[PDB]
RNA sequence: GCUCGCCGGAAGACCAAGGGUUCCUGUCCAACGUUAAUCGGGGCAGGGUGAGUCGACCCCUAAGGCGAGGCCGAAAGGCG
C-alpha cells in the first residue's frame, strides 16, 4: 500500500533539493533516515522532515509496520517562485527569483 | 563575453552530471552505547569509542 | 498591608493559569 | 415619547436636558470603565436628548 | 404585501426535503427560510471555551430559498399559493383554491 | 552627493501649498483640473 | 461657564501604569478628554461633577497610531491626555 | 529537581481542587475582570476532578516525563477515564501551558513575570 | 559573563532642519533583514510625549510679497 507525505512551498530550489532526494530513492527508511542524519545540507533536513511524516502516515494511518517500508517514488517539483527586487550598480535593478519547491515522497511495505 | 545559442537542457543535463553527491556508507556503531555515528566523531551522547568522554 | 499582599503573593502563581484556561 | 415631552414648558425641559446629560455622562463613565453590561442604554439616551434639543428650538422658532 | 411569515405550516417543494413539512423560525433579507426539522447540515464547530462550547458535529438547520416553499393548506393538505384582498379596510392572505381567509 | 531634493516644509507650502495656488488664475485652473480628474488631494498638504 | 458645556468634556478614565503611578504616588489621576477642551475647561469640570478640589492640570496631545486592517491603512484618531493634581485632602472615587 | 513535570502539576492540581477559590478568586483578581467576562469563571469541582481523575490514568514514567505521550497513551487514558481523547489533548495543553509559565517563573524574578503578564487586545474594541 | 580589538575634534553627547511612532514592553518568525535568526528600525497587541519662565504662537520690522482707493493696460492683467 503506498503512502504520501508533502511538503510544498518549501524555500529551496527543487534543483538543490532533487541531489538529496536522489540520494535517498530505494532504500528501506531506516537506513535512508540516517543517509539523510549525516548529509550535511539544508535539503537534508527538509527532506528528512518530509520521509518521517511520511512513516507517521503509514503506520498510524494505513497500519503499515515500519520495518519493512521502502522509499518508492520521491520527487522534487518546482513550486511557485517569488519575484523580488535587487538593485545594481548604475541604476539598473534586478528582479530576483526566490524559488521553492514541492517535495513529495511516497513510501509502500511493498 | 556571453553565449551565442541557448544551451539546450541536454548540455545541460551533462554538465550536472558530476554534482550528485556520495552517500556515506557506513555508519560506525558504537560498542558501549551502541548509538550509530561517523567514523572518528563522537555519537549524540559523547560517546567514544567506548568512553564517555563527554558528559553531555 | 504586608498580611493580604504576602498570602495572596503565596498563591499568585497558581491563579491566573487555571483563570486563563476558564476564560 | 416626543408627544410627552412637547407638553412640557420650556423650563422643564431645560431641567429635562440638564438630567439627560447628567445620565449620560454617567453613562460613558461605567462604558469606559467596562462596568457596563447594556449598552443599549446609550444609544436612548443619545437620541432623546435630540428629541428634546429639536422642540426647544421650535418654541423658540415660532 | 410579503406571503410566506414567521410561524406558518409550510410545505418543501424542492430539495432532499421535497414533501415535508414544518414550522418557520424566521425570515431573513435575501429571501431565504429556515424552517423546522428541515434542511439539517452537520456542521464541525472548533470548540469555544469562553461560551463554554463543546466542539463536535452539531446538525444545524440551514436556509432554504423562499421560492421552495410553499404555505400548506390544512383544510385541502395540499400545498397552495398565496393572494391578498381587503377584509375590514385591511389588508389580508388568502388561499387560491378555497378562496378562504388565513 | 548633493542630490536635487533637499525638502522643507515651509519652501514647500508657500510654493505649491493651496493658498499659493489659489492666489492667481492659473492656480485657481490647477485646481479646477484636479477636482475634474477627481484626486484624492489636491496640493501638498501636512 | 456653562455647565452644559462641562458634562461633554470628560470622555473616560484612563487606565495604565503610569496612570496608577501618579495616583497612587503623587495624588493624580489621568484622563481621556474631549480634544478642544482647554485647562480652565478641565479644571472647572472635574471640580464640578467629581466635586473635589482641583490644584492643576497638565495637558497633552496623544496622535493615533497608524494601523493596517488587511493590507488596509488606517489612522487611529488623535485625542488629548490631562493629568489632573487633586489637592491633597482627596481621596479618589471610582463610578 | 529536574525542573517542572506532571507530578509537581498533580500536587499544585489537588491543591487547587482542594483549595479552590473560582468565586474568591474572582474578588482577588480585579484588572482582569474588568476587561473579561465576570461569568467566564469555570467551576472547579467538575474541571479539577476530570483533570484529577484522567492524570490517576497515568503511569509514573508519563507524569515525570511527559513529552513521551503520545496517540496510543491517549487512547488508553481516554479509555480508562471513561472520556474523549480531545479532553485528554486539552488537558496536555493546560499542562503545557502551566510548564511553560512555571519554567518563565523560575527562569525570571516572580515580581519581573508577574508584572510581565499581559492581557491580550487585538484592538482597543472589546471582544474582537 | 570573561578576555581580545576599533572610534574617540568621533564611529561620543545635544539641537535645528527632514522624517512621523521608527520610542519602551510583551509576543510571533511566513514575507521582509543579501546566510541562520530564538534577534530587529519586520509582523500583532498594549503603553509612552505633563511647561507662566524651553520653542512655536504672540509684539516689531528686513529683503521680498499681497495691496483699498489710485495710475496703466484689447480681455486676462501689470505697477504701486
Amino acid at each position: 500500500m503506498e503512502t504520501i507525505a508533502k511538503h510544498r512551498h518549501a524555500r529551496s530550489s527543487a534543483q538543490k533539493v532533487r541531489l538529496v532526494a536522489d540520494l535517498i530513492r530505494g532504500k528501506k527508511v531506516s537506513q535512508a533516515l540516517d543517509i539523510l542524519t549525516y548529509t550535511n545540507k539544508k535539503a537534508a533536513v527538509l527532506v528528512k522532515k518530509v520521509l518521517e511524516s511520511a512513516i507517521a502516515n503509514a503506520e498510524h494511518n494505513d497500519g503499515a509496520d515500519i520495518d519493512d517500508l521502502k522509499v518508492t517514488k520521491i520527487f522534487v517539483d518546482e513550486g511557485p517562485s517569488m519575484k523580488r527586487i535587487m538593485p545594481r550598480a548604475k541604476g539598473r535593478a534586478d528582479r530576483i527569483l526566490k524559488r521553492t519547491s514541492h517535495i513529495t515522497v511516497v513510501v509502500s511495505d511493498r | 563575453a556571453v553565449q551565442q545559442n541557448k544551451p539546450t537542457r541536454s548540455k545541460r543535463g551533462m554538465r550536472r552530471s558530476h554534482d550528485a553527491l556520495t552517500a556515506v556508507t557506513s555508519l560506525s556503531v558504537d560498542k558501549t552505547s551502541g548509538e550509530k555515528h561517523l567514523r572518528h566523531h563522537i555519537t549524540a551522547d559523547g560517546y567514544y569509542r567506548g568512553r564517555k568522554v563527554i558528559a553531555k | 498591608k504586608q498580611s493580604t499582599l504576602a498570602l495572596l503573593l503565596l498563591l499568585l502563581l497558581l491563579t491566573p493559569v487555571a483563570a486563563a484556561a476558564a476564560a | 415619547k416626543a408627544k410627552e415631552l412637547r407638553e412640557k414648558s420650556v423650563e422643564e425641559l431645560n431641567t429635562e436636558l440638564l438630567n439627560l446629560l447628567r445620565e449620560q455622562f454617567n453613562l460613558r463613565m461605567q462604558a469606559a470603565s467596562g462596568q457596563l453590561q447594556q449598552s443599549h442604554l446609550l444609544k436612548q439616551v443619545r437620541r432623546d436628548v435630540a428629541r428634546v434639543k429639536t422642540l426647544l428650538n421650535e418654541k423658540a422658532g415660532a | 404585501a410579503a406571503k410566506i411569515r414567521r410561524d406558518d405550516e409550510v410545505i418543501v417543494l424542492t430539495g432532499k426535503d421535497k414533501g415535508k413539512r414544518g414550522k418557520v423560525k424566521n425570515v431573513l433579507s435575501s429571501g431565504k427560510v429556515i424552517v423546522e426539522g428541515i434542511n439539517l447540515v452537520k456542521k464541525h464547530q472548533k470548540p469555544v471555551p469562553a461560551l463554554n462550547q463543546p466542539g463536535g458535529i452539531v446538525e444545524k438547520e440551514a436556509a432554504i430559498q423562499v421560492s421552495n416553499v410553499a404555505i400548506f393548506n390544512a383544510a385541502t393538505g395540499k400545498a397552495d399559493r398565496v393572494g391578498f384582498r381587503f377584509e375590514d379596510g385591511k389588508k389580508v392572505r388568502f388561499f387560491k383554491s378555497n378562496s378562504e381567509t388565513i | 552627493m548633493k542630490r536635487t531634493f533637499q525638502p522643507s516644509v515651509l519652501k514647500r507650502n508657500r510654493s505649491h501649498g493651496f493658498r499659493a495656488r489659489m492666489a492667481t488664475k492659473n492656480g485657481r485652473q490647477v485646481l479646477a483640473r484636479r477636482r475634474a480628474k477627481g484626486r484624492a488631494r489636491l496640493t501638498v498638504s501636512k | 461657564i456653562r455647565e452644559e458645556r462641562l458634562l461633554k468634556v470628560l470622555r473616560a478614565p484612563h487606565v495604565s501604569e503610569k496612570a496608577s503611578t501618579a495616583m497612587e504616588k503623587s495624588n493624580t489621576i489621568v484622563l481621556k478628554v474631549a480634544k478642544d477642551a482647554t485647562k480652565a475647561e478641565i479644571k472647572a469640570a472635574v471640580q464640578k461633577l467629581f466635586e473635589v478640589e482641583v490644584e492643576v492640570v497638565n495637558t497633552l496631545v496623544v496622535k493615533g497610531k497608524v494601523k493596517r486592517h488587511g493590507q488596509r491603512i488606517g489612522r487611529r484618531s488623535d485625542w488629548k491626555k490631562a493629568y489632573v493634581t487633586l489637592k491633597e485632602g482627596q481621596n479618589l472615587d471610582f463610578v | 529537581g529536574d525542573g517542572f513535570d506532571l507530578n509537581d502539576f498533580l500536587e499544585q492540581l489537588r491543591q487547587m481542587k482542594n483549595m479552590g477559590g473560582x468565586x474568591x478568586x474572582x474578588x482577588x483578581x480585579x484588572x482582569x475582570x474588568x476587561x473579561x467576562x465576570x461569568x467566564x469563571x469555570x467551576x472547579d469541582d467538575k474541571v479539577l476532578v476530570r483533570m484529577e481523575a484522567i492524570i490517576n490514568s497515568m503511569t509514573m514514567k508519563e507524569r515525570a516525563k511527559p513529552e513521551i505521550i503520545k496517540g496510543s497513551r491517549k487512547r488508553r487514558i481516554a479509555a480508562g477515564c471513561g472520556m474523549q481523547v480531545q479532553d485528554v489533548n486539552r488537558l496536555l495543553k493546560q499542562f503545557d501551558d502551566m510548564q511553560r509559565m512555571m519554567k518563565k517563573m523560575k527562569k525570571g524574578g516572580x515580581x519581573x513575570x508577574x508584572x510581565x503578564x499581559x492581557x491580550x487586545x487585538x484592538x482597543x474594541x472589546x471582544x474582537x
